[PDB]
C-alpha cells in the first residue's frame, strides 16, 4: 500500500510560497510517508525546544545517527529528489527507500526487478490466455490436417505432392470454385458505374 | 471464426507494449554511458528528454509477503491438475480418431483384397480407386470419401 | 538410382520418427525440471506454468 | 558502485532477451497479419515454442544478478525535466500489474483460504519440500532409467556390391553378344 499511491496538498504548497529547502522536508513531513522515528523528527522536537540549537541540515543530521531523508538532489521548480538514510557512523550510512517530489505529488521509487517481473507476469499472463483460448481447437484429424470446423466454408477462395500424371480422365477436388468469384465479380461491377 | 486471431491480435499486442515499455525504460537505463540501447528506443522517446534518467538506488531486497509463497504452490498445482486433465482430454479425442481410423484402412483392405489399383491424390490426402481397371480408353479415378 | 531412394527416404521416416520422440519425451523430461515449487520467487513461478502448459502441447502434437 | 557495473551488464543480457522476445512478437504479429483467415497451426505452435525459449532464457538470465536487480529502484536524475514526460514516467514507475492478474490472484487465494477453511491447521507446505526432493529423485531416476532401453544394416549396403558384380557381369554378357567371348 504505501508504494505507488499518490498523495497531494496543493493548498499547503500554494501556501509556501513554493517549496525552497527546508519547506519541502515539511513538505515530507505533510506525507504519509513521513516517520516519527525520523531523525527529522526528534529535531524538530529539538526545534521546538532548543530552538537556537540546529545548523542547517546535513551537519545537523549526520552526526545524528538514525532514520533521514537527506535532500541528495533536487529539480526547481518541479522534482525534489529525496532520499531515505540511515546514519550509523561519521562516514557510514545506509542508502534507503527513494521518496520525490513528483510535482506536488509523492510516489517511493519502484524496486527494478519488482517491475521488470511485473512486466513479465502481464506477458506470461497474456501467453498463459494465449494458449487457453486456442486449446481444444484444432481438430486435428491425420487423414485431413488440422481442420477447423466452421459454419460454412469461403470466405476466401508434408511433402504430399505424389499423384498420377495426366489423371484426366479422373476426379479431385475442386471441393469449390469461383462461386466467390460470382458476387465478388457483382460487386466489382456494381461500382463499375461509379468508377 | 477469426475472432481468436482478432482477441489474439489484441493479447499479442498488449503483452508488447508492456513489453517495449521495458525495453525502453532498460534502453535508457543502459545508455548513461553508452550509445549501444540509445539507438534501439523509439524516436517518440528520444524526442522527449536525453536518456540516463534512472540511477543506482541500493536500498533493501525489500521484503515479500507470506502469502506470495502460497500463490507458489497454488499455481503450480493448478497447472499441474491442467496437465493432467490435458493428457487426459487428449488421449480421449485421440481415441476417438483411433476410432475413425480403423473403420478406413479397413475398408480400403476390403477392396485391395479384391485387387485393384490405389493412388493418392493432391492435399485431399485421401487414397483413390482406379475404378476402370479393366479398362477401356480413358483413365478413371475416384477418392473414397469418408462418410461419417 | 532406386536404391538410394529408397534409402533416403527411410531416412526421413527414420529421422522424422526419432525427432517427435525424443520431442516427446524431453517436453516431459524437462517438466520434471519445472516441477520444482519452494524456494521460488513470486513472479519466477508465473512463466513456468506456461511451460508447462507448452510443454504438454508440444507432447500432444509431437504425439500427432 | 562496482555492482552498478554488474547491473549494466546483466541488463545489457537481459534487454537483448527483451528485445529476441519483442522482435518475435514482430514478426508473430508479422505472420498473422499475413493471413487473412486463421493463421495454420503448426507455425502457432512453433511460435509459442520460440515464445518458450525466450521467456525461460531471461528466467535464467535473472539468475544471482536478479538478487542485485532487487537491490535496486528507479528514480528519474537531474537530466530529465519532468515537464511533459510525467504521465508517461508514472507509466513507466508503474511497477503495479494488471488489474485482472492481480483479480485472478484474489480468485486464488479466495480459494486457498477457502482450503484453509475446509482444512484448518493443515499445512503440508513443509511436507512439499520434501515432496520437491521426491521430484527432485524422480526426475533423476527418470533420467538414468531410460538409457538403459535400446535406441537406434551394413548388408543393404552390400546389396549395392552385388549391383556392381551384377553391373560387371552385364559388360562381360554385352562383350558376349558383341563377341562370344566368355
Amino acid at each position: 500500500d504505501l508504494t505507488s499511491i499518490q498523495w497531494r496538498m496543493p493548498e499547503w504548497v500554494q501556501s509556501m510560497g513554493g517549496l525552497r529547502t527546508e519547506n519541502v522536508l515539511e513538505y515530507f513531513s505533510q506525507s504519509p510517508f513521513y516517520s516519527h522515528k525520523s531523525n527529522n523528527e526528534m529535531l524538530k522536537m529539538q526545534s521546538q525546544f532548543n530552538a537556537l540549537d540546529l545548523g542547517d541540515l546535513n551537519s545537523q543530521l549526520k552526526r545524528l545517527t538514525g532514520i533521514q531523508f537527506v535532500i541528495i538532489h533536487e529539480r526547481p521548480p518541479f522534482l525534489w529528489v529525496i532520499q531515505k538514510q540511515n546514519r550509523l557512523n561519521e562516514n557510514e550510512v545506509k542508502p534507503l527507500t527513494v521518496y520525490f517530489v513528483c510535482n506536488e505529488n509523492i510516489y517511493m521509487a519502484p524496486n527494478a526487478y519488482t517491475l521488470l517481473a511485473t512486466r513479465m507476469l502481464n506477458a506470461t499472463y497474456c501467453f498463459q490466455k494465449a494458449l487457453t483460448k486456442i486449446e481444444k481447437f484444432p481438430q486435428y484429424n491425420p487423414q485431413e490436417g488440422y481442420t477447423y470446423p466452421k459454419l460454412s466454408n469461403d470466405n476466401l477462395e508434408e511433402n504430399k505432392n505424389q499423384s498420377i500424371e495426366n489423371a484426366d480422365y479422373s476426379f479431385s477436388p475442386e471441393d469449390f470454385s469461383v462461386v466467390r468469384a460470382f458476387m465478388q465479380s457483382l460487386h466489382s461491377s456494381k461500382e463499375a458505374p461509379d468508377v | 471464426s477469426q475472432a481468436y486471431k482478432k482477441e489474439l491480435i489484441e493479447q499479442i499486442m498488449i503483452a508488447q507494449t508492456e513489453c517495449s515499455l521495458a525495453l525502453d525504460m532498460t534502453s535508457l537505463l543502459l545508455s548513461k554511458f553508452k550509445e549501444n540501447s540509445i539507438e534501439t528506443i523509439s524516436p517518440f522517446l528520444k524526442s522527449t528528454v536525453p536518456p540516463s534518467s534512472l540511477q543506482f538506488s541500493r536500498s533493501q531486497p525489500p521484503e515479500s509477503k507470506e502469502s506470495d509463497a502460497t500463490l507458489a504452490k497454488c499455481w503450480k498445482e493448478k497447472s499441474l491438475t491442467s496437465s493432467c486433465k490435458f493428457l487426459f482430454e487428449a488421449k480421449e479425442r485421440l481415441t476417438s480418431v483411433v476410432e475413425t481410423e480403423h473403420e478406413y484402412y479397413t475398408e480400403l483392405v476390403k477392396v485391395k483384397e479384391a485387387s485393384w489399383p490405389l493412388f493418392n491424390s493432391q492435399g485431399s490426402n485421401h487414397l483413390s480407386v482406379q475404378y476402370s481397371c479393366l479398362g477401356g480408353i480413358s483413365l478413371g479415378l475416384g477418392l473414397i470419401r469418408m462418410k461419417p | 538410382s532406386f536404391q538410394r531412394q529408397l534409402v533416403q527416404r527411410t531416412n526421413t521416416l527414420n529421422s522424422s520418427i526419432d525427432n517427435a520422440t525424443l520431442t516427446i519425451l524431453s517436453r516431459f523430461q524437462d517438466i520434471l525440471d519445472i516441477a520444482i515449487n519452494e524456494g521460488k520467487d513470486k513472479y519466477t513461478v508465473a512463466p513456468e506454468v506456461y511451460q508447462i502448459e507448452c510443454h504438454t502441447v508440444s507432447m500432444v502434437r509431437a504425439v500427432e | 558502485d562496482i555492482s552498478t557495473e554488474k547491473t549494466v551488464e546483466s541488463l545489457e543480457a537481459i534487454r537483448h532477451r527483451i528485445a529476441q522476445i519483442v522482435q518475435s512478437l514482430t514478426h508473430f504479429l508479422a505472420i498473422l497479419h499475413q493471413s487473412e483467415s486463421l493463421s495454420p497451426w503448426p507455425t502457432i505452435h512453433k511460435n509459442f515454442n520460440i515464445l518458450l525459449s525466450q521467456i525461460h532464457s531471461l528466467s535464467n538470465n535473472l539468475a544471482a544478478h536478479s538478487h542485485t536487480l532487487q537491490t535496486t529502484s528507479i528514480y528519474p536524475s537531474l537530466e530529465f525535466p519532468v515537464k511533459e514526460q510525467e504521465p508517461l514516467l508514472t507509466t513507466l514507475l508503474r511497477t503495479k500489474a494488471l488489474p485482472e492478474v492481480e483479480e485472478w490472484e484474489a480468485n486464488t487465494l479466495q480459494e486457498y483460504e477457502a482450503s484453509i477453511s475446509s482444512q484448518p491447521k493443515k499445512k503440508e507446505a513443509n511436507d512439499a519440500y520434501q515432496k520437491d526432493q521426491l521430484w527432485d529423485q524422480a526426475r533423476i531416476i527418470f533420467m538414468e532409467e531410460r538409457e538403459n532401453y535400446s535406441w537406434f544394416r551394413q548388408l543393404e549396403i552390400d546389396r549395392a556390391t552385388e549391383e556392381q558384380n551384377a553391373n560387371q557381369m552385364l559388360t562381360d554378357i554385352l562383350s558376349f553378344m558383341k563377341s562370344g567371348k566368355r
